[PDB]
C-alpha cells in the first residue's frame, strides 16, 4: 500500500504539473503576442515624429 | 604577393625588409630555398618572420615572398593511419623522398593527392548549402568518412558530379556563385572552427585503467592533466589512453617529446585491435610528431595543427580524444621565441600572455553540436612536464585554473615501481557529480555509494598511516590493523596496473565494479568477524585474499562467473571463523 | 514565461526603430534632388575643412564635381574626383596620414544613439 | 564627422603605433579597420605631439599598414546605460550576444567611474543572512561591503558564489523595520570562464529565475585577453547606476579576478614598465583599488552594493601579489581550504583565516541577537585551541592528553562535521546560533571566558 499510494500520488501530480504547466504557458504566449501586436499599433500611428527629427538633428 | 628581402638574421628570427602590406600572421616563403616562417611585429615596412626550420647558411639578400595567408591545415579523407610534423607533411612521403634524416626544405603535400576516392554524393541540383552540411560520404576504411561544407561557404548547388572514385583535388560540387567545393579544404589553424551550440558532457571518457575512471574520471567533453617528474611513467599513461578507450579517432600530438616514443607508436599500432570495430588501431590515430631534435619553433604549430584536425573530426560526429604530450616544451617554445623577440618577461622567462595562450588551447575541447545538425565531442590530455616535482610553476598553475580533471603523479611512488603513480592525495575530478545518472543505469545502482566508500577507506588509511610510521605496527587496537590491510589490498590489488600483461591493461567498468565489491565485501564481513573476538592476524593469511588477490588477470569473458564464485568464497570462508 | 513576454516585447519595440532607421535613410539617400543641395554639401564641405586645419585634398565624386568649384578655387585646396562615396565628403590632410570624411551616413550612425534615446522617447 | 588616421608605424603583441595623431584624447576609444571591413576596438593609453600608442581590445591577426583605418569615437571611454537591460546578456566590450536588439540608452556614464566622496557615504549596517552557517555567525556579510572569497584551484568557488546568490535575503523583523522585501539584482561579471562554470551559473540562475533581475557581463576564455580589463568597469557602471540612480540592492559577482590581474601582467609588461611582485606592475594597487572600492551604500538614498570577488590563489596563499592586494583593499575576505574539501565539508570554509571588518557595525543588539558577537569569539578560540592540540597530537600521540585537552579534540571534528558541513540547506541565523550553543554546551563553564554572564545562564544546554 505503500508503494501504491506512492505512485498514485505521483501519477495526479505529474498530471496536474504537466497540465497546469502547459496552460499557463499558452496564455502567457497569448498575452505576449497581444502586447506586441498592441504597441506595434500603438508605434505605427505614432511614428513620422520621429523621422523629421532624426532627419533635422543629423542635417545641418 | 608582398615581396622583399632579408634585412636582418637573428637566430631562427629574420627580419625582411621591404613588405609593406603584408598581413600580420600570415606565413611567407623565406630565402631563396623556400622556408617557411609566421610574420609577426610589423614597423614601418619592416617584418619579423619567424623560420620553422633551421635556418644556419642564410645571408642578406635571398627574397622573402609573402603568400598572404594564415597558417593552414589541409582537412579531408586520407589523415587517419598518418604521421605529420608541426606544419603538416607526411614524413613517409619525406623519409622515401630525401633519406633517413629530416632535411630542410620540402615541400610534400599533406594529403596525397591521386589516391582513388569512392564518392557517392548526398546533395542533388537545386538543393541549399549552409556551412558545415554533409555533401556525400567517401568510405577511407572501416569509417564513413562524410565530407563537409567549408564552415563559411553557403548557396545554391548547381552541379554535382556522378557517383564513381575520385581523387582529392578534383572539385566535386560546384554552386550556383561560380566556387567549386573539392573534397578536402582548407582551414586558418587559430581560429578557432564555429559551432551551434555547447553541450554539457555527461557521458564519460573510458580510457581502460582502473584508478582515472573510477576514482577521477573524466567526461567526453571535458579536459584533463597529466603532470609529473622523470621516472613516473606518463608516456606508458599517454599509450594507454591513445591504445584502449572508447573515443572513435585519436589525435595523438606529441610536442618536444623523444622518437623512441614515436616510433613505438607507429610501429606497434598496425599489430592491436581497437575493441571496437576490428581491425587495425593504427586506422584511428592521427598522430603528430615532433621530436625534440626538431626545429624549436614548429612545437607551437604542432598543437594547433592537432586540435584543429580533432575538430575536424569532431565535426563529423566522430567522438575524438586528443591526447598533447609536453605542453611544457610548447611553453619552452613560446619562451624561446619571446626571448628572442625581446620582450620582458613574467615568473621565470615566460611570456605573459601564456596562460591566454592554453586557455585558448583547453577552450576546444567539449561537447557541442555541430553545424550539420549532428552531435560531437572532443576531449583534451594534456602531460605537463614540471622541472621536478614543483607544482608552482607558472605552466602547472596557469593550466590548473582551466582543467576539470588534474591527475598528479608522484617519483616516490612511483620508484617503488608502482606504475601507475597517481597520487590520490591532490588529485581530483570535478566530472564526478554529473556522470552519476550514466553511472546507476549502466554499470550499477550503488556504484557513487560504492566508490564514495572506496574514497573514505583510501581517506582513513592514508590518516592513519602518520601515526602508524611514528608509533610503530603495535599500538593500533584491533580493527585500525584491518583498515591498513584493506588499504593495502586496495593500492596492490585495485590501483595497481601493469599495462603490459595481455588481459590487465583494459579493464572495462563491470570488472572493476566487480573488484570493489569484493574488497568492499571483505571488509564488512571481517568487521563483523573482528567484533567477536577474532584475532586479526588470523585473518590476514585465509586463502580468499589470494582469491580476491589475482581477480585483476581474470579475463573479460571469464569474470562474472568467477565473481560469483569469489563472492560465495568470502561468504562460506568467514563461517569457519 | 514572463521573460517570454518581456523578451517578445522589447524585440517588437526594437524593430519598429529599425524600421524609422530605414526611413530616414532613405529620405537621407534622396537628399541630392533638392534646391539647397550644393547649400548643405558645401556646408559640410566648409565644416569638414574647418575641424582638420588646413588640408590639402578634396575628395568629392563625379556627380560632385559641378556644384563646389568655388571651393575648389579658394582656401588652398586641391579636389580629387573619385566615386568611393555615396554622400559627403573627404578632406585629405598633410600627407595622406589623416583624413576627414563628413558622409551622411556615416553622421547618422555615428550620432544614432543618443538620437535614437530621443525617438524612442518622442514616440513613448 | 568621422575623422580617420592612417599611417600606423608598428603593430605588436596588443599595441599599435599610430602617428601624427594630436587629436587623439588620451583614454580615447579608437576603432580599427582593416581591409577586409572588420572593425576592432581599441584604446589609447599615450598620446604624444609626434606619435600614439594604441592597445587593441580584440585579435590582432590580419592588420597591415598599407590599410587599417584608425578612427576615434567616444572622446572618453563610455558606456551606453538604461534600465531596460535586466535581463540582458553582453560580451566584454558591452554588446549583446543573445539575438535581441540593441539597447536605448538613457544616459551614457564614463566606464572608469569617479571616486565616491567619503563625506557622502553612509555605514553599511544591514545584516544580510546568506544561509552559510561561518558567514552568518561567525564572518557577517553586511549589505554595502566587499569580501572575497579567496578560494584554491579545485575548491568549489563557483557554487558558493551561486548559493549565495540563490538565498541572500536581509531579515527587517530582527532588525526591526519591516517595510518591504525588494530582492536583489544580480551583475555577474565574468572574466575568461570556460563555458563548464558558464554552464553552472546560467543553469543555476534559470533554474532559480534569477535572469529577470541580472545582467551578465559574460568575457569567456577563447574571447580576447585585453577586454578583460574593460569588463569589471563596465560592469560596475551599470552597478553604480542601478544602485544609486534607481534605487535597487545590487549584488556584483565578479568571477575570477587573477584574470584581471593576468591581464594587467600582459599589458604593463608589454610597456617596459617597473615591476612589482612576481613580476605584476606597480600600478595593479591603483587598479585593483578603483575596481573594488566602488561600492558600498551612500547618504540619504537608498541603493546598496554588495561585491563578491572570486579569487583562484595561485598556490593556495596569501602571499601571492593577487589575493594579497584583494585582501588590503577590500574589508574581510572569506577563505576556502583544501583540507576540510578533502574531507568532504561543503563548504570548506575555515574560518581562521577568514573575517569580515563590517561585521560589528551590522550584529548584536536589537540587529541580530543579544549573543551574536560573543558567540563568534567563543567558536574562535575554542576552535583553535582544537586546531593548535591536533598538532600536539601529531607530535607526542594521544595517550598522554588528559581530559580537558580531549574535549577541545572532540569540539573541532563536531564542529567541523555539523556546523560547517551542510548540503545546499538554508539553515537561518536562530537555527545556526542554537547549532552554535549546541557545540559550545560540549565545554563546560569557566572555560567560556567571552560570553557575559546572563547569556551563559540562560543559553547553555
Amino acid at each position: 500500500e505503500a508503494e501504491a499510494k506512492a505512485k498514485a500520488l505521483e501519477a495526479q501530480y505529474r498530471e496536474r504539473e504537466r497540465a497546469e504547466t502547459e496552460a499557463l504557458l499558452a496564455r502567457y504566449r497569448e498575452r505576449a503576442e497581444a502586447e506586441a501586436k498592441a504597441v506595434r499599433e500603438k508605434a505605427m500611428a505614432r511614428l513620422d515624429e520621429a523621422v523629421a527629427l532624426v532627419l533635422k538633428e543629423v542635417l545641418p | 604577393m608582398i615581396q622583399g628581402v632579408i634585412q636582418k638574421i637573428a637566430g631562427p628570427a629574420v627580419i625582411a625588409k621591404g613588405m609593406l602590406g603584408a598581413r600580420m600572421y600570415d606565413i611567407c616563403k623565406v630565402g631563396e630555398e623556400g622556408l617557411v616562417g609566421e610574420i609577426i611585429r610589423l614597423d614601418g615596412d619592416t617584418a619579423f618572420v619567424q623560420v620553422y626550420e633551421d635556418t644556419s647558411g642564410l645571408k642578406v639578400g635571398e627574397p622573402v615572398v609573402s603568400t598572404g595567408l594564415p597558417l593552414a591545415v589541409e582537412l579531408g579523407p586520407g589523415m587517419l593511419n598518418g604521421i605529420y610534423d608541426g606544419i603538416q607533411r607526411p614524413l613517409e612521403r619525406i623519409r622515401e623522398k630525401t633519406g633517413i634524416y629530416i632535411t630542410r626544405g620540402v615541400v610534400v603535400h599533406a594529403l596525397d593527392r591521386e589516391k582513388k576516392w569512392a564518392w557517392t554524393p548526398m546533395v542533388k541540383p537545386g538543393d541549399e548549402v549552409r556551412g558545415g552540411m554533409v555533401l556525400g560520404t567517401v568510405p577511407e576504411f572501416g569509417f564513413t568518412h562524410k565530407i563537409l561544407v567549408p564552415p563559411d561557404v553557403r548557396g545554391r548547388v548547381k552541379e554535382v558530379k556522378p557517383a564513381g572514385e575520385y581523387t582529392v583535388e578534383e572539385p566535386v560540387v560546384v554552386l550556383e556563385d561560380g566556387t567549386e567545393l573539392k573534397m578536402y579544404h582548407t582551414w586558418p589553424v587559430r581560429r578557432a572552427r564555429p559551432v551551434q551550440r555547447k553541450l554539457d558532457p555527461n557521458t564519460p571518457f573510458l580510457t581502460g585503467m582502473r584508478i582515472l575512471d573510477v576514482l577521477f574520471p573524466v567526461a567526453m567533453g571535458g579536459t584533463a592533466a597529466i603532470p609529473g617528474p622523470f621516472g613516473s611513467g606518463k608516456t606508458v599513461t599517454q599509450q594507454s589512453l591513445a591504445k584502449w578507450s572508447n573515443a572513435d579517432v585519436v589525435v595523438y600530438v606529441g610536442c618536444g617529446e623523444r622518437g623512441n616514443e614515436m616510433t613505438d607508436v607507429l610501429v606497434e599500432f598496425p599489430e592491436l585491435t581497437d575493441p571496437k570495430t576490428g581491425g587495425p588501431l593504427m586506422h584511428r590515430t592521427v598522430l603528430i610528431a615532433n621530436t625534440s631534435n626538431m626545429p624549436v619553433a614548429a612545437r607551437e604549430a604542432s598543437i594547433y595543427v592537432g586540435v584543429t584536425i580533432a575538430e575536424y573530426f569532431r565535426d563529423q560526429g566522430f567522438s575524438v580524444a586528443l591526447m598533447a604530450d609536453s605542453t611544457s616544451r610548447w611553453a619552452e617554445a613560446l619562451r624561446e621565441i619571446s626571448s628572442r623577440l625581446e620582450e620582458m618577461p613574467a615568473e621565470e622567462g615566460y611570456p605573459p600572455y601564456l596562460a591566454a595562450r592554453l586557455a585558448a588551447f583547453y577552450e576546444r575541447a567539449g561537447k557541442v553540436i555541430t553545424l550539420g545538425g549532428e552531435e560531437g565531442a572532443v576531449t583534451i590530455v594534456g602531460a605537463v612536464s614540471p622541472p621536478g616535482g614543483d607544482m608552482s610553476e607558472p605552466v602547472t598553475q596557469s593550466t590548473l585554473r582551466i582543467v576539470g580533471a588534474f591527475w598528479r603523479l608522484d617519483a616516490s611512488l612511483a620508484f617503488r615501481r608502482h606504475f601507475p603513480a597517481i597520487n590520490w592525495n591532490g588529485s581530483y575530478s570535478l566530472f564526478t557529480s554529473a556522470l552519476d545518472p550514466w553511472y546507476r543505469e549502466n554499470v550499477a545502482e550503488d556504484y557513487p555509494e560504492l566508490r564514495d566508500a572506496i574514497s573514505e577507506l583510501l581517506q582513513r588509511e592514508a590518516g592513519l598511516q602518520e601515526i602508524v610510521q611514528l608509533v610503530g605496527p603495535d599500538a593500533l587496537q584491533d580493527a585500525e590493523r584491518l583498515v591498513i590491510e584493506v588499504g593495502r589490498i586496495i593500492r596492490e590489488d585495485f590501483l595497481q596496473q601493469n599495462a603490459y600483461h595481455e588481459v590487465d591493461a583494459y579493464c572495462s567498468m563491470k570488472k572493476a565494479y566487480g573488484i570493489m565489491k569484493m574488497i568492499l565485501a571483505f571488509y564488512k564481513e571481517a568487521e563483523a568477524a573482528i567484533k567477536r573476538g577474532v584475532s586479526i592476524d588470523e585473518i590476514l593469511q585465509l586463502p580468499v585474499l589470494e582469491r580476491i588477490g589475482r581477480a585483476r588477470y581474470v579475463s573479460e569473458e571469464e569474470f562474472p562467473a568467477y565473481f560469483e564464485e569469489a563472492m560465495k568464497e568470502i561468504q562460506g570462508a568467514f563461517k569457519a571463523l | 514565461g514572463e521573460l517570454l513576454v518581456a523578451t517578445a516585447r522589447t524585440q517588437a519595440r526594437g524593430e519598429v526603430l529599425e524600421e524609422v532607421r530605414r526611413r530616414v535613410r532613405e529620405a537621407l539617400e534622396a537628399l541630392p534632388q533638392k534646391p539647397e543641395w550644393p547649400e548643405v554639401v558645401r556646408k559640410l564641405a566648409l565644416e569638414a575643412l574647418e575641424a582638420l586645419p588646413g588640408a590639402k585634398a578634396l575628395v568629392a565624386n563625379p556627380e560632385d564635381l559641378p556644384h563646389l568649384e568655388a571651393l575648389a578655387r579658394e582656401r588652398g585646396v586641391e579636389l580629387q574626383a573619385e566615386p568611393a562615396l555615396r554622400l559627403g565628403v573627404r578632406a585629405v590632410g598633410a600627407e595622406g596620414k589623416t583624413q576627414v570624411e563628413n558622409s551622411l551616413l556615416a553622421r547618422l550612425d555615428r550620432a544614432w544613439d543618443a538620437l535614437s534615446s530621443k525617438v524612442a522617447q518622442a514616440l513613448w | 564627422l568621422k575623422k580617420e588616421y592612417t599611417g600606423i608605424t608598428y603593430i605588436s603583441g596588443p599595441l599599435l603605433f599610430v602617428e601624427n595623431a594630436k587629436d587623439l584624447a588620451y583614454g580615447a576609444i579608437v576603432d580599427i579597420k582593416d581591409g577586409t571591413g572588420r572593425v576592432r576596438g581599441g584604446q589609447v593609453i599615450e598620446v604624444s605631439e609626434e606619435y600614439a600608442v594604441i592597445q587593441v581590445f580584440e585579435e590582432t591577426t590580419g592588420l597591415d599598414l598599407a590599410t587599417t583605418s584608425v578612427s576615434l569615437v567616444e572622446d572618453v571611454a563610455r558606456l551606453g546605460v538604461s534600465k531596460e537591460m535586466l535581463g540582458r546578456r553582453f560580451n566584454g566590450i558591452g554588446k549583446p550576444i543573445d539575438g535581441l536588439p540593441p539597447i536605448t540608452p538613457e544616459k551614457r556614464l564614463p566606464i572608469t567611474g569617479l571616486p565616491l566622496n567619503p563625506v557622502a557615504r553612509r555605514k553599511p549596517e544591514q545584516f544580510i543572512q546568506t544561509g552559510i552557517s561561518t558567514i552568518d555567525v561567525m564572518n557577517t556579510l553586511v549589505r554595502g561591503q566587499k569580501l572575497p572569497i579567496f578560494s584554491g584551484s579545485g575548491l568549489p568557488a563557483n557554487e558558493i558564489a551561486a548559493q549565495i546568490a540563490r538565498q541572500a535575503t536581509v531579515r527587517p523583523d530582527l532588525s526591526g523595520e519591516g517595510e518591504k522585501e525588494e530582492p536583489f539584482a544580480v551583475v555577474f561579471a565574468a572574466m575568461g570562464i570556460t563555458q563548464r562554470e558558464l554552464s553552472y551559473f546560467i543553469q543555476e540562475f534559470e533554474r532559480t529565475g534569477a535572469l529577470s533581475r541580472s545582467v551578465l557581463f559574460l568575457n569567456k576564455a577563447d574571447d580576447p585577453t585585453i577586454e578583460r580589463i574593460l569588463t569589471p568597469r563596465m560592469a560596475l557602471t551599470v552597478a553604480e547606476y542601478l544602485a544609486f540612480e534607481h534605487d535597487y540592492h545590487v549584488l556584483v559577482i565578479l568571477t575570477d579576478m587573477t584574470n584581471y590581474c593576468e591581464a594587467l601582467r600582459e599589458i604593463g609588461a608589454a610597456r617596459e614598465e617597473i615591476p612589482g611582485r612576481r613580476g605584476y606592475p606597480g600600478y595593479m594597487y591603483t587598479d585593483l583599488a578603483t575596481i573594488y572600492e566602488r561600492a558600498g551604500v551612500v547618504e540619504g538614498k537608498k541603493g546598496s552594493v554588495t561585491q563578491i570577488p572570486i579569487l583562484s590563489m595561485p598556490d593556495d596563499d596569501r602571499t601571492h601579489p593577487i589575493p594579497d592586494l584583494t585582501g588590503y583593499i577590500t574589508e574581510g575576505q572569506i577563505q576556502l581550504s583544501r583540507e576540510l574539501h578533502r574531507k568532504g565539508i561543503y563548504p570548506p570554509i575555515d574560518p581562521l583565516p577568514s573575517l569580515s571588518r563590517l561585521m560589528n557595525n551590522g550584529v548584536g543588539k536589537g540587529k541580530t541577537r543579544e549573543d551574536h558577537k560573543q558567540v563568534s569569539d567563543q567558536l574562535y578560540s575554542a576552535y583553535a585551541n582544537g586546531v593548535d592540540i591536533r598538532k600536539l597530537v601529531a607530535i607526542i600521540g594521544e595517550d598522554a592528553l588528559t581530559e580537558n585537552d580531549r574535549r577541545y579534540l572532540q569540539f573541532a571534528d563536531a564542529f567541523e562535521r555539523f556546523f560547517i558541513n551542510q548540503g545546499q540547506q538554508n539553515r537561518s541565523i536562530e537555527e545556526s546560533l542554537q547549532i552554535a550553543w549546541a557545540l559550545l554546551s560540549m565545554l563546560p563553564q569557566g572555560e567560556l571566558k567571552r560570553i557575559s554572564k546572563d547569556h551563559i545562564g540562560k543559553y547553555y544546554g
